[PDB]
């Protein structure tokens, strides 16, 4: 009850005459009323800093260039590859034919079927880019 | 399609560490990610890419994988740990993703108990409302992991049974029950009707006949 | 904040059509897969199958090939899974995960339950014997009951299972005393079975026979 009154950046020590003591450095408290302050997330190894911590705020972090942030806050990390490629174990490698991928991450999907439809296909598709369709039949002889 | 095998219980004790693994052909050649999963709780990942940890796993949770075999490893085993564990992978071949039959770590607080298992016939009344129903009730088992197997005289049936997930009772040790809807003509049809449960390896029986 | 919010639990019956939701919201909904995970009650996760809602690309499992359908609406962040007949074997949990090998956010999983809804109250069949003294209530509509013996007075080394679905979509389950073997025609044993939603409540004894 009587810590209540400690906000965020301090943590409640009943032991003091003074209850409420701000959180010593590499530590935060984010909403006050907490016998405790946090330590601040280091944003170690293949992580970065974007935001560094503060005594109310924990520190923020992103991966390095080669990498992207996955999970909530982001806790992972997986590796970069190039538009048209895909990652597996042995590194990044090439779409195989008949497969594209537009991002920097991720894994290659086919391209749509034209043909399925009765369609021409108007423009190649290539790793990094889907195909684009023809008209129809109905379209292309019949209106 | 892909296939991976994790045995369904491990056990280990305070302090000691536990190792789950998780067998599939050439896992070693994909990445393998383990999930963890509390009761009614969304699964969280603990560790991904093999070796990986994410920011807020403790670092006692350790993983590797290489040949036919990925495999999580967690030192000093607290009781916070004891929930079920998935490995997954995700291969190209196919581009499908496949989760392990799961491992249900058991932190060990008590001794390891063997289940009393007790069957019923059933009773006269249900007898005479043309509805046969065998139970089959275990009880008094530690860890809380069973397989039940229903036989008729030496032959298995599995069309109508279904049994209940294991639960802590009173004294902390755990209970399942089994259910057999029989017919009242298939109950008089057959010699002996015996409730085969199995636990930590160990099988214990129990038959019953007219 | 990134999310995913799922729909809510569903109480369909067999041969019912249904389609759950699965709302992306805090990023890019689009360039993200989506991958459905099962998990039956009591067992392990399934993966059913992943899509990308960029293109609206679909994948299936070998288990749920042609049994489910998966579909998005990007223009409101959102994926489906879809049934056109629901069995009674599709009583399970159903989480959507972002990713395609590594699911690094869980929705908080969409509960289904197929069963025949005409409620139906149980009967109650007792089961005759340190000895093992038991009463076993089957086939009724909705949950929960409760089973107390003697009029709640026999409280030391009783049990009472959870409850399980038959075939039939009926729930069934049994309760169990473990009685000292010496005490037996001293005193009759006597369960209380309370069944709310058909407002029933009858008590049977278990006696030796
Ligand atoms: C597409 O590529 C094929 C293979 O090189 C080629 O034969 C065809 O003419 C191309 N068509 C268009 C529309 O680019």
């Amino acid at each position: 009850d009587p810590c209540s009154n400690c906000p965020a950046g301090t943590f409640c020590d009943n032991n003091r005459n003074q209850i409420c003591s701000p959180c010593p450095p590499n530590s935060f408290s984010s909403a006050g009323g907490q016998r405790t302050c946090d330590i601040c997330r280091q944003c170690k190894g293949v992580f970065r800093t974007r935001k560094e911590c503060s005594s109310t705020s924990n520190a923020e972090c992103d991966c390095t260039p080669g990498f992207h942030c996955l999970g909530a806050g982001c806790s992972m990390c997986e590796q970069d590859c190039k538009q048209g490629q895909e990652l597996t174990k042995k590194g990044c490698k090439d779409c195989c034919f008949g497969t594209f991928n537009d991002q920097k991450r991720g894994i290659c999907r086919p391209w749509t079927n034209c043909s399925l439809d009765g369609k021409s296909v108007l423009v190649n598709g290539t790793k990094e880019r889907d195909v684009v369709c023809g008209p129809s039949p109905e379209n292309l002889y019949f209106q | 399609s892909y296939e991976l095998t994790q045995p369904p219980s491990v056990s280990v004790s305070p302090g000691q560490t536990a190792s789950i693994t998780c067998s599939g052909d050439n896992i070693g050649d994909q990445y393998a990610h383990w999930y963890q999963q509390k009761p009614g709780q969304s699964p969280v990942l603990v560790i991904y890419q093999d070796k990986n940890r994410p920011s807020g796993i403790p670092e006692r949770f350790s993983g590797s994988n290489s040949g036919n075999t990925a495999t999580l490893t967690i030192s000093g085993t607290q009781a916070m740990d004891e929930a079920d564990y998935y490995c997954a992978t995700y291969t190209g071949f196919g581009s499908l993703a496949v989760f392990g039959g799961g491992t249900k770590l058991t932190v060990l607080g008590q001794p390891k108990a063997a289940p009393s298992v007790t069957l019923f016939p059933p009773s006269s009344e249900e007898l005479q409302a043309n509805k046969a129903t065998l139970v089959c009730l275990i009880s008094d088992f530690y860890p809380g992991a069973v397989t039940v197997a229903w036989k008729a005289d030496s032959s298995p049936v599995k069309a109508g049974v279904e049994t209940t997930t294991p639960s802590k009772q009173s004294n902390n040790k755990y209970a399942a029950s089994s259910y057999l809807s029989l017919t009242p003509e298939q109950w008089k049809s057959h010699r002996s009707y015996s409730c085969q449960v199995t636990h930590e390896g160990s099988t214990v029986e129990k038959t019953v006949a007219p | 904040e990134v999310q995913l919010v799922q729909s809510g639990a569903e109480v369909k019956k067999p041969g019912e059509s249904l389609r759950i939701s699965c709302k992306g919201s805090g990023y890019s909904f689009s360039t993200y897969w989506i991958s459905w995970v099962r998990q039956m009650p009591g067992k392990g996760l399934e993966w059913m199958g992943k899509i990308y809602p960029g293109d609206s690309y679909t994948n299936y499992s070998p288990s749920f090939q042609g049994q489910v359908t998966i579909s998005a609406d990007k223009s409101i962040s959102t994926a489906y899974l879809q049934w056109s007949s629901l069995k009674a074997s599709d009583t399970a949990m159903y989480y959507c995960a972002r990713g395609y090998g590594i699911f690094d956010y869980w929705g908080q999983g969409t509960l289904v339950t197929v069963s025949s809804a005409s409620t139906k109250g149980p009967s109650v069949f007792p089961l005759a014997p340190t000895a093992a003294l038991g009463c076993l209530v089957k086939d009724y509509f909705p949950e929960p009951v409760t089973v107390s013996w003697n009029s709640g007075a026999l409280t030391s080394g009783v049990h009472t299972f959870p409850a399980v679905l038959q075939s039939s979509g009926l729930y069934s389950l049994s309760s169990v005393v473990t009685v000292p073997s010496s005490s037996l025609g001293t005193q009759t044993y006597i369960c209380n079975v309370n069944h709310k939603p058909s407002n029933t409540k009858v008590d049977k004894k278990v006696e030796p026979k």
